[PDB]
RNA sequence: CGUGAGGGAAAGGUGAAAAGAACCCCGGGAGGGGAGUGAAAUAGAGCCUGAAACCGUGGGCUUACAAGCAGUCACGGCCCCGAGGGGUUGUGGCGUGCCUAUUGAAGCAUGAGCCGGCGACUCACGGUCGUGGGCGAGCUUAAGCCGUUGAGGCGGAGGC
RNA sequence: GUGGAGCCUGGGAGUGAGGGCGCGAGCGAUAACGUCCGCGUCCGAGCGCGGGAACAACCGAGACCGCCAGCUAAGGCCCCC
RNA sequence: GGAUGACCCCAGGCGGUAGGGGAGCGUUCCCGAUGCCGAUGAAGGCCGACCCGCGAGGGCGGCUGGAGGUAAGGGAAGUGC
């Protein structure tokens, strides 16, 4: 039995919140909880959300043990690009792409 | 039918006295034994030539006024960094290299050629640490 | 690239801006611009000779003739304008609908009657064609209808 | 009526696209380099099953040089013996021979030997 | 026993067993063939100068085949030239019967 | 200057190979031994307060 | 966009029916997980199909003494599907991208970031050969007219 | 002398920047990877193959496809090979 | 050879730029079609180490997709990047 949550369309972009996924991924929940707590990274916030959300869904929906959560699999996927003019110098203007991101995590329970 | 491909075989251990010998003639063979060209079942890709063990390489012997006029040449990469050493000092100063060099020039570029000189022990006089691998003497 | 609505101006100068050189955005390497060689309003029709028609009609007569396809009547005994009654007579006649038929007669109650038959095509005498024989497995006349042939291929 | 693309190019694309998988980066990802590493390919293929041939050759005179030189003679006095003994057993069985069976390979060195 | 045949412009170690594909032979499936011997070899040894006189080796013709698609390619550069031809060599599959030596 | 600019574009294989050192570490974390909570050491206990065995400030 | 004359876009599709997801759960929300609807929900509205470049996660093989237009030929190792084949590639052999332009280019000469889609030898009338048929000292109609409503016929003025 | 020989009529072209080499000359300086003709040749279009360390035109030789078969060419046979 | 493209046997040719000629493949549309294939699944997409074809291609099978497609034989072009 696994559980999971995505949060799509997050306004950070992908390369960002995929250093801060990568340490969280094959943790236990409790473990991941205090390194997403001391995450010096914008990202931590709203991985952290995903991952209590799958925690709720693990134990809520699908009859699973918080004490057994850990995070079996986890990967960022990039959304829309926002597109936004940058006016530069000698009346050129650039596109700066405010990229967006689908957080997925997915927890599984570790037995014994 | 496919051409015999060998399954690995133990090498042999080989044992020659360079004493006497004309530099570049010994190296032939050497370099004959290292890449095992002279076993039947020679397969090009596999290192399974002989382990060459030599001795008294610095009574190697060469012709002409080579001992004074062959100049081995090393370069370092700076500025008037080619360095130039005669066959002399090479032998009153590293002289199993004299034979070293002459064999690693006979091998082949590359990575198994490289790994065929490694096969290849010189000795400067005329004993080798070499005696639990009992090498067979040759007469070459 | 001329019947295309945009303007004829030249969308950036020839030279030095690093783009590849353009004239208007009409032009048919762009998209939304003309097209190059397409088809125009066009007459297809031409004159085959008159001697290849009418030698076409009676060799497409002929063809029937020689499979027994081709039948002659005298009268459509009591078709009146009903699609029964043709298909009664059909019957008897042996137009059992396994075959298509090419109906040629002048009678318009017969026509009236058969051409809702998806098996029948119905013609006047003065349309017999070449295409409408070979479409057709069987070819049937009246009398009446064989001698406007007759006079056609004379 | 008009004919545009539709599917044709992409199917194109994607038979090249296959014959060129495991090549590095865009030469299997790129339709264009992925032809481009194909046009070389086949060259190499063609001038390779040419190639092929001689370098067994090479490596059956090779092995075949080697067992003479166990007996005594060389490679090339051992071929002519065959010659004169009318022998006309290829190089791919002689080295086969001389290493399966070198009671055979032995005998052969007899015979050339002695019909010289 | 191990006999060394011709066929095909070839020559084969064959031993009693053994399957072989040779180049297409014209034999119907299931005939047997007698291939010609240069050498036989194992319990005796017999030299042919160059085919052995008595000598055959009797193999049964299992059926013939095309061999896997090659794909024979030439490009020249900067001359538009692409050539792209698909070869399937024939072949006759060979059970080796006996050597009658 | 005469604006330096990029020769090749950087392959899949080489821009990856210099992000071979741009893994986070995880934070360090010791238990606070008045709480049990995790956090960083050398820091006032942001859970129950405590430092050095007593009480520094409200949490 | 341009002072203005003027220039001038992009942007279609849930499903048969909104039955457009009550209610509960994490979340400030966004989003999601259940429930529920539906024949189908990677048909959930950022909605038919959903290619490719491009970006991830998982797995197999492989790689830190190695010289490279990236392949190809050979052999061996490992993995997979069951005298065979698929994947991978250690070593050995060989090996100067594509296109264009040129006497001559891997060329340190041109063009191309990559992918997808648009993108260039046509049509009318006349001509000249060739060719498939019709007729033959003849051959042929044009505009029209009648018919048909995807029916053909008439029409000899005229042209060769 | 039966050859992808030749001749006649007609349809379709492309080419009208050549280049190296050998021989014969002119120009040049008994210079040029020079230049301009002549005879031939190869590359062009054979940047396909062997040899020449590498290399359009030097030597060998005119690649329909396949073979883990054999003979040779130039060039080679101490090791790289 | 046999009578004719029925297939066989023998022999020979088959490097190629500009370019000439020949034979084919596929795309859109029309006749064939008031037909026929199709929810027991059209077109399109994604696989395949299978079959046919020299090749361009064509089949067949598994998955996706969910409503169209269209034969032998011919016709016409906005026809292949
Ligand atoms: N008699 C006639 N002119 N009939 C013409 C046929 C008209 C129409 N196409 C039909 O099938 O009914
Ligand atoms: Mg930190
Ligand atoms: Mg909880
Ligand atoms: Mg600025
Ligand atoms: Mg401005
Ligand atoms: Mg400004
Ligand atoms: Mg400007
Ligand atoms: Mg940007
Ligand atoms: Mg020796
Ligand atoms: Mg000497
Ligand atoms: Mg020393
Ligand atoms: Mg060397
Ligand atoms: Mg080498
Ligand atoms: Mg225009
Ligand atoms: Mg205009
Ligand atoms: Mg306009
Ligand atoms: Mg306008
Ligand atoms: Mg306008
Ligand atoms: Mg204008
Ligand atoms: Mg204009
Ligand atoms: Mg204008
Ligand atoms: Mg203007
Ligand atoms: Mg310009
Ligand atoms: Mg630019
Ligand atoms: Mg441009
Ligand atoms: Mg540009
Ligand atoms: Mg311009
Ligand atoms: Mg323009
Ligand atoms: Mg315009
Ligand atoms: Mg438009
Ligand atoms: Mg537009
Ligand atoms: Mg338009
Ligand atoms: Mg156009
Ligand atoms: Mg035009
Ligand atoms: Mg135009
Ligand atoms: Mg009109
Ligand atoms: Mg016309
Ligand atoms: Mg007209
Ligand atoms: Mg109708
Ligand atoms: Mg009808
Ligand atoms: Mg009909
Ligand atoms: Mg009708
Ligand atoms: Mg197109
Ligand atoms: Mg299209
Ligand atoms: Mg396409
Ligand atoms: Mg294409
Ligand atoms: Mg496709
Ligand atoms: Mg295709
Ligand atoms: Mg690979
Ligand atoms: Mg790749
Ligand atoms: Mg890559
Ligand atoms: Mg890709
Ligand atoms: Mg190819
Ligand atoms: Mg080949
Ligand atoms: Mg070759
Ligand atoms: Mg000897
Ligand atoms: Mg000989
Ligand atoms: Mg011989
Ligand atoms: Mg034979
Ligand atoms: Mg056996
Ligand atoms: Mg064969
Ligand atoms: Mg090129
Ligand atoms: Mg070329
Ligand atoms: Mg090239
Ligand atoms: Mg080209
Ligand atoms: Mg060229
Ligand atoms: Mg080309
Ligand atoms: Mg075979
Ligand atoms: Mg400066
Ligand atoms: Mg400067
Ligand atoms: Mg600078
Ligand atoms: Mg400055
Ligand atoms: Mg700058
Ligand atoms: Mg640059
Ligand atoms: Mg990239
Ligand atoms: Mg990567
Ligand atoms: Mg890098
Ligand atoms: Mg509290
Ligand atoms: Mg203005
Ligand atoms: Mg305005
Ligand atoms: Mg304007
Ligand atoms: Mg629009
Ligand atoms: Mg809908
Ligand atoms: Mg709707
Ligand atoms: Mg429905
Ligand atoms: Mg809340
Ligand atoms: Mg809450
Ligand atoms: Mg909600
Ligand atoms: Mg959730
Ligand atoms: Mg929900
Ligand atoms: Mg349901
Ligand atoms: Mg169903
Ligand atoms: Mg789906
Ligand atoms: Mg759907
Ligand atoms: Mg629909
Ligand atoms: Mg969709
Ligand atoms: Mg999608
Ligand atoms: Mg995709
Ligand atoms: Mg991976
Ligand atoms: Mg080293
Ligand atoms: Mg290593
Ligand atoms: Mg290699
Ligand atoms: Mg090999
Ligand atoms: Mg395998
Ligand atoms: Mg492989
Ligand atoms: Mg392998
Ligand atoms: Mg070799
Ligand atoms: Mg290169
Ligand atoms: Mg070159
Ligand atoms: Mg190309
Ligand atoms: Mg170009
Ligand atoms: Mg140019
Ligand atoms: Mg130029
Ligand atoms: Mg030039
Ligand atoms: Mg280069
Ligand atoms: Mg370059
Ligand atoms: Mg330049
Ligand atoms: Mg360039
Ligand atoms: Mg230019
Ligand atoms: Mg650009
Ligand atoms: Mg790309
Ligand atoms: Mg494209
Ligand atoms: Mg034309
Ligand atoms: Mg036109
Ligand atoms: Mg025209
Ligand atoms: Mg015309
Ligand atoms: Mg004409
Ligand atoms: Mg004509
Ligand atoms: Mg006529
Ligand atoms: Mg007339
Ligand atoms: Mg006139
Ligand atoms: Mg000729
Ligand atoms: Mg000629
Ligand atoms: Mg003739
Ligand atoms: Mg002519
Ligand atoms: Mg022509
Ligand atoms: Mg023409
Ligand atoms: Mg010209
Ligand atoms: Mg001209
Ligand atoms: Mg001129
Ligand atoms: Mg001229
Ligand atoms: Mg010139
Ligand atoms: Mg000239
Ligand atoms: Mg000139
Ligand atoms: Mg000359
Ligand atoms: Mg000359
Ligand atoms: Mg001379
Ligand atoms: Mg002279
Ligand atoms: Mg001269
Ligand atoms: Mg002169
Ligand atoms: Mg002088
Ligand atoms: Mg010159
Ligand atoms: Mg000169
Ligand atoms: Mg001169
Ligand atoms: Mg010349
Ligand atoms: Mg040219
Ligand atoms: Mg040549
Ligand atoms: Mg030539
Ligand atoms: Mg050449
Ligand atoms: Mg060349
Ligand atoms: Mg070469
Ligand atoms: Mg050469
Ligand atoms: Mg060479
Ligand atoms: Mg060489
Ligand atoms: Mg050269
Ligand atoms: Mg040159
Ligand atoms: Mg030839
Ligand atoms: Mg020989
Ligand atoms: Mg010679
Ligand atoms: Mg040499
Ligand atoms: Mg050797
Ligand atoms: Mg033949
Ligand atoms: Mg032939
Ligand atoms: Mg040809
Ligand atoms: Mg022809
Ligand atoms: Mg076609
Ligand atoms: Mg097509
Ligand atoms: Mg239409
Ligand atoms: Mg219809
Ligand atoms: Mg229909
Ligand atoms: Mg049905
Ligand atoms: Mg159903
Ligand atoms: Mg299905
Ligand atoms: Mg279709
Ligand atoms: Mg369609
Ligand atoms: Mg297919
Ligand atoms: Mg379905
Ligand atoms: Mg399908
Ligand atoms: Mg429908
Ligand atoms: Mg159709
Ligand atoms: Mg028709
Ligand atoms: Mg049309
Ligand atoms: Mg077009
Ligand atoms: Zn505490």
């Amino acid at each position: 039995m696994e559980a999971k949550a995505i949060a799509r369309y997050v306004r950070i972009s992908p390369r960002k919140v995929r250093l801060v996924v990568d340490l969280i991924r094959g943790k236990s929940l409790e473990e991941a909880r205090n390194i997403l707590r001391y995450t010096n990274k914008r990202g931590a916030y709203f991985v952290a959300k995903v991952l209590e959300s799958a925690a709720a869904n693990a134990v809520n929906n699908h009859d699973m043990l918080e004490d057994r959560l850990y995070v079996k699999a986890a990967y960022v996927d990039e959304g829309p690009a926002l597109k936004r003019v940058l006016p530069r110098a000698r009346g050129r203007a650039d596109i700066i792409k405010k990229r967006t991101s689908h957080i997925t995590v997915i927890l599984g329970e570790k037995h014994g | 039918m496919k051409t015999y491909v060998p399954k690995q075989v133990e090498p042999r251990w080989v044992l020659i006295d360079a004493e006497g010998k004309t530099l570049g003639r010994l190296a032939t063979k050497i370099a004959t034994l290292l890449r095992g060209k002279h076993r039947p079942d020679w397969t090009p890709n596999v290192a399974m030539g002989d382990f060459v063990v030599v001795v008294n390489a610095d009574k190697i012997r060469v012709t002409g006024k080579k001992l004074e006029q062959k100049i081995y040449t090393r370069y370092s990469g700076y500025p008037g960094g080619l360095k130039k050493i005669p066959l002399e000092k090479m032998l009153a100063t590293h002289p199993e290299r004299v034979l070293e060099h002459a064999v690693k020039g006979m091998l082949p570029k590359g990575p198994l050629g490289r790994r065929l000189f490694k096969r290849l022990k010189v000795y400067a006089g005329p004993d080798h640490p070499h005696q639990a691998q009992r090498p067979e003497k040759l007469e070459v | 690239r001329g019947e295309v609505a945009y303007s004829g101006r030249k969308i950036w100068p020839q030279k030095h801006t690093g783009r590849a050189r353009h004239g208007d955005i009409g032009a048919p390497i762009f998209v939304g611009g003309g097209v190059v060689f397409g088809p125009k309003p066009r007459d297809y029709s031409y004159t085959l000779p008159k001697k290849v028609r009418k030698k076409g009609l009676a060799m497409a007569v002929a063809d029937r003739a020689r499979e027994g396809k081709l039948l002659l009547v005298e009268a459509f005994a009591g078709v009146n304008g009903k699609t029964k009654e043709f298909l009664a007579w059909a019957k008897e006649a042996g137009l059992d609908g396994s075959e298509s038929v090419l109906l040629v007669t002048g009678n318009e109650l017969v026509r009236r009657a058969a051409r809702n038959l998806p098996w029948v095509v119905t013609l006047a005498p003065e349309g017999l064609n070449v295409y409408d024989i070979v479409r057709t497995e069987r070819l049937v006349m009246d009398l009446d209808a064989w001698e406007v042939f007759q006079n056609r291929i004379g | 009526p008009r004919a545009k693309t539709g599917v044709v190019r992409r199917r194109k694309h994607k038979k090249i696209l296959k014959l060129a998988k495991g090549y590095w980066g865009l030469r299997s990802k790129s339709f264009r380099k992925a032809r481009e590493t194909l046009f070389a390919a086949g060259n190499y293929a063609y001038a390779h099953r040419k190639r092929r041939k001689r370098d067994f050759r090479r490596l059956w005179i090779v092995r075949i040089n080697a067992a003479c030189r166990q007996h005594g003679l060389n490679y090339s006095t051992f071929i002519h013996g065959l010659k004169k003994a009318g022998i006309e057993v290829d190089r791919k069985n002689l080295a086969d021979l001389a290493v399966r069976e070198p009671q055979v390979f032995a005998e052969l060195v007899e015979r050339a030997k002695a019909a010289q | 026993m191990f006999a060394i045949v011709k066929t095909g412009g070839k020559q084969y170690r064959v031993e009693p067993g053994l399957k072989l594909r040779v180049e297409k032979l014209d034999a119907e499936p299931g005939a047997t063939v007698e291939l010609p011997v240069l050498l036989l070899g194992g319990e005796k040894t017999v030299v042919g100068t160059p085919v052995v006189e008595g000598a055959s080796v009797v193999a049964e013709v299992l059926g013939h085949g095309r061999g896997k698609k090659i794909l024979v390619s030439k490009f020249k550069a900067k001359v538009q030239y692409r050539r792209k031809k698909g070869h399937r060599q024939p072949y006759t599959e060979l059970l080796i019967k006996e050597i009658r030596g | 200057a005469k604006h330096p600019v990029p020769k090749k574009k950087t392959s899949k294989a080489r821009r990856d190979a210099r992000r071979s050192h741009h893994a986070l570490t995880p934070p360090t974390l010791v238990p606070c031994p008045e709480c049990k909570a995790m956090k960083p050491p050398h820091t006032v206990c942001p859970e129950c307060g405590y430092y050095a065995g007593r009480k520094v400030l409200e949490v």
